[PDB]
RNA sequence: GUGGUAGUAGCAAAUAUUCAAAUGAGAACUUUGAAGACUGAAGUGGAGAAGGGUUCCAUGUGAACAGCAAUUGGACAUGGG
RNA sequence: AUAACCGCAUCAGGUCUCCAAGGUUAGUAGCCUCUGGUCGAUAGAAUAAGGUAGAUAAGGGAAGUCGGCAAAAUAGAUCCG
């Protein structure tokens, strides 16, 4: 699992569950991180990324 | 307590069980009793159902249809010739009839030949090849038995379903009996037929009652409804296509004429029914006096599930079915049957408007390539 | 552990299934697939692997001749004369797991795997199993496994 | 004596997911094109791309598309897990299909 | 042999087919198929179908 | 205490899963990605009370338990809060 | 709380309070969506009878039945009446 890390990434990154983004070839690092400290520098590299929210344009309505 | 109303049978018990015959072909059952009188002839046939199309012809019955044009549902059934191989001798026992000797052809084909085997391509195919060897060294010993002993005779045909288009290849083989005057000649009649084609135009003629053997289309299991012919019960806890009371309390058993669930189609089963047209293989067919324009009996795309370039006969089971077709068992003149046909118009137009396709491209003009 | 049977030895090796979590009527099944041939002969070990295998790939089927009711008819059981058929797979797994430790004790006494015959499978019944199934109006009722034992015993033919 | 072989197919999906549940369209897709890629080849292990998965989603789990080309490479198998083939489907984008046979693909 | 033609979409009728709708005054519509009877139910008209013959002829196409 | 019934009844409400890679003795079921769905703010969302009492958190795992499976767990064990 | 409470259980049941987005609309109705949440409910293959729920039926229109039971038909807004 990794687990712990999507739900530490989540306060850190004032994000909702489903935006979090951990990079799939990165595994082997990102289970290393257990603390919050560790995922910070994970934030800088960009390895755990926020997804930008869904698309939902005004266009149509207006 | 009696019935209330009383009300008749739902469905007859003449046919019982209701059972999956063992058998794809028709069995025949009761050949038509011999006239030592008549020349000698072949009682039945073998054909291919394909499809049925309306016809138009004249009435000739004082009907108030005399004199009128009446359209009339009609089966193609496809019918190639079918190769006279064998013959056999049957003796007259206190049991029953018995077989006293069956004689069989020099050279039979491979279509013949895949009947024998469950596996032909594995096989090494060696049906009736000690028996070439012992035939070119014949079988005048052993026809001279059947001359001298038995009292019915019947000639071995098969099938060429090679030329019809079912992937079949395999080819039903059928007794056939030989009803005509004389126990030596009716020898002499099936010995010259060996290896020759019988078409359809020697047995079958043009206005003439014949009795259709086949097999049902099959439906699997289905309930007493539509098996048996019963009321719906109204709108009943547990459920409501089916009987309620199956029987009274005695007998403590439960009664064979009751109706119950289980098998319906494919069973083995009709008498009277004309022939209008025997055809031919060899164009206008479907061409006749009044119409003079040129046609094949195959409907354009093909009757559905296909071609047909063989012998046929029109007549008033599923497709690709083998039917066989009996001489009636006795001759039987009902003004309705012995009737002057009269042929005005047959169709070879889903829902088709042209009767041929080339009518259609002249409706439509040049299309876009 | 207490087997059945009992060569003189030399010539036969033994593997022993404890108190496997199988179905016991299903593991019956198989092991009187596995004991003889068509004939009446006792079936060679290199047959019953490549016959288990094969009843895992389920082309191959297994007969069920005692316990019956209602096992559904198929047409790879014509093999055995028999109509009904099934493809039991996690009996093979541990029947498979035996033989593979019955082979393995072979080894040791240093005679001819190639050769080995199935002199002797046998299943017994094992200790129930202990659970809870739920009923309407509150009834509480039993759920239980039935675990069994798996005698194996071979020797060489010849 | 099978040996690595790469081609292409068209597969008809209209024709192999008929009379099927609205709620198991894109699901069995899926298996009978590893069934088919698995009776072609002759192989137990099919791996399918995620641009072949993508495709077949794309109409939603009902709306599965009527044509879909699709090449198939049995190739060798690190130490292997019993058989030493395995195959793998790709997606292939395509405009029309119009007379595309079952062609060879080149390397 | 000879051969009435539909109503609604002017085609010929090959005996043993289609239908004749008789109206309240009694003009003996004839049609080939539930495509034709189904459309005159609904009263929508010949004229403005693209397929028909009628809005075929009057639309400079055909002849 | 143990049978026959019987490898039978049955495990069918709450729209739904699929593909790949990683981990592992073992993957329809664990995790990560990519797609596709549902909930549709009098929400299956975010917080309290009653009632519960360590279920919270981490690391580890041979059973049993989680009506299939299980590398998962409100289970089991050792710590911490 | 469709798994930490109570119903013998990880039980389609029950249990007080607060906050409450966009589009359609009179509307916290129904229908679709964003944030937040979830894919937890044993699977695969065939598509018999009989069921459970859901649709549709030419002509006739309660003749069915203890009884129009069930299902159809009507439905919003504006103007007239």
């Amino acid at each position: 699992s990794l687990q712990l890390q999507k739900r530490l990434a989540a306060s850190i990154l004032k994000c909702g569950r489903r935006r979090v983004w951990m990079d799939p070839n990165e595994a082997s690092d990102i289970s290393m991180a257990n603390s919050r400290f560790s995922i910070r520098k994970l934030v800088k590299d960009n390895l755990i990324i926020r997804k930008a929210v869904a698309v939902h344009s005004r266009y149509r309505v207006r | 307590s009696h019935r209330k109303f009383e009300r008749p049978r739902h469905g007859s018990l003449g046919f019982l069980p209701r059972k999956r015959c063992k058998r794809h072909r028709g069995k025949v059952k009761a050949f038509p009793k011999d006239d030592p009188s008549k020349p000698p002839h072949l009682t039945a046939f073998m054909g291919y159902k394909a499809g049925m199309t309306h016809v138009v012809r004249e009435l000739d019955k004082g009907s108030k249809l005399h004199k009128k044009e009446i359209v009339e549902a009609v089966t193609v059934v496809d019918t190639p010739p079918m190769v006279c191989v064998g013959v056999v001798g049957y003796i007259e026992t206190p049991r029953g009839l018995r077989a006293l000797v069956t004689v069989w052809a020099g050279h039979l084909s491979d279509e013949c030949k895949r009947r024998f085997y469950k596996n032909w391509y594995k096989s090494k195919r060696k049906a009736f090849t000690k028996y070439a060897k012992r035939y070119g060294d014949k079988m005048e010993a052993e026809l001279t038995r059947m001359k001298n002993y038995c009292s019915v005779i019947r000639a071995i045909c098969h099938t060429q379903p090679s030329k019809t288009p079912i992937g079949s290849k395999k080819a039903h083989v059928m007794e056939i009996q030989v009803n005509g005057g004389s126990i030596a000649e009716k020898v002499d009649f099936c010995t010259k037929m060996f290896e020759t084609a019988v078409p359809v135009k020697a047995v079958f003629t043009e206005g003439e009652m014949i009795d259709v053997i086949g097999v049902t289309k099959g439906h699997g299991v289905k309930g007493v409804v539509s098996r048996w012919g019963v009321t719906r019960l109204p709108r009943t806890h547990r459920g409501l296509r089916k009987i309620a009371c199956i029987g009274a309390w005695h007998p403590a058993r439960v009664q064979f004429q009751v109706p119950r669930h289980g098998q319906k189609g494919y069973f083995h089963r009709e008498m009277n029914k004309k022939v209008y047209r025997v055809g031919n293989g060899a164009p206008r067919n479907a061409t006749t006096e009044s119409d003079l324009t040129e046609k094949r009996i195959t409907p354009m795309g093909g009757f559905p599930h296909g071609t047909v370039n063989n012998d046929f006969l029109l007549l008033k089971g599923c497709k690709k079915r083998p039917i066989t077709f009996r001489k009636t068992l006795v001759p039987r003149t009902t003004r309705r049957a012995l009737e002057p046909v009269n042929l005005k118009f047959i169709d070879t137009s889903g829902h088709g408007r042209f009767q041929t396709s080339e009518e259609k491209a002249k409706f439509y003009g040049p299309l876009k390539s | 552990v207490k087997y059945a049977k009992e060569s003189n030895e030399n010539k036969c090796c033994k593997a022993f299934g404890q108190d496997l979590r199988v179905h016991f009527k299903n593991t019956h099944a198989t092991v009187q697939a596995i004991k003889k041939d068509k004939k009446g002969n006792p079936m060679k070990l290199s047959a019953a692997k490549k016959f288990l295998e094969d009843v895992m790939e389920k082309k191959r089927c297994v007969p069920f001749r005692k316990f019956t009711g209602c096992i559904g008819r198929k047409a790879q059981a014509k093999e055995f004369k028999h109509t009904q058929g099934r493809w039991p797979v996690k009996s093979c797994k541990f029947v498979l797991d035996l033989l593979r430790n019955a082979e393995s004790n072979a080894e040791m006494k240093n005679l001819d795997v190639d050769n080995l015959v199935i002199e002797h499978i046998q299943v017994n019944r094992a200790p129930k199993g202990r659970r809870r199934t739920y009923r309407a109006h509150g009834r509480i009722n039993p759920y239980m496994s039935q675990p069994c034992h798996i005698e194996v015993i071979l020797r060489e033919q010849e | 004596s099978l040996q690595p072989v790469c081609r292409d197919y068209t597969i008809h999906l209209h024709k192999l997911i008929h009379g099927i549940q609205f709620k198991k369209r894109a699901p069995r897709a899926l298996r009978e094109i590893r069934r088919f890629a698995q009776k072609t080849m002759h192989t137990k292990d099919v791996r399918i791309d995620t641009k072949l998965n993508k495709f077949i989603w794309s109409g939603g789990i009902r709306n599965v598309p009527r044509r879909v080309r699709v090449r198939i490479a049995r190739r060798r198998n690190d130490e292997d897990s019993k058989e030493k083939f395995y195959t793998l489907v790709q997606h292939v984008p395509v405009a029309s299909f119009e007379n595309l046979k079952t062609e060879y693909v080149n390397e | 042999i000879k051969t009435d033609m539909c109503s609604f979409s002017e085609y010929r009728i090959y005996p043993g087919r289609g239908q004749r709708f008789v109206a309240k005054d009694g003009k003996v519509h004839t049609f080939i198929h539930r495509k034709e009877a189904s459309l005159f139910r609904q009263k929508i008209k010949p004229v403005k179908l693209h397929w028909t013959l009628v809005w075929r002829r009057m639309n400079k196409k055909g002849g």
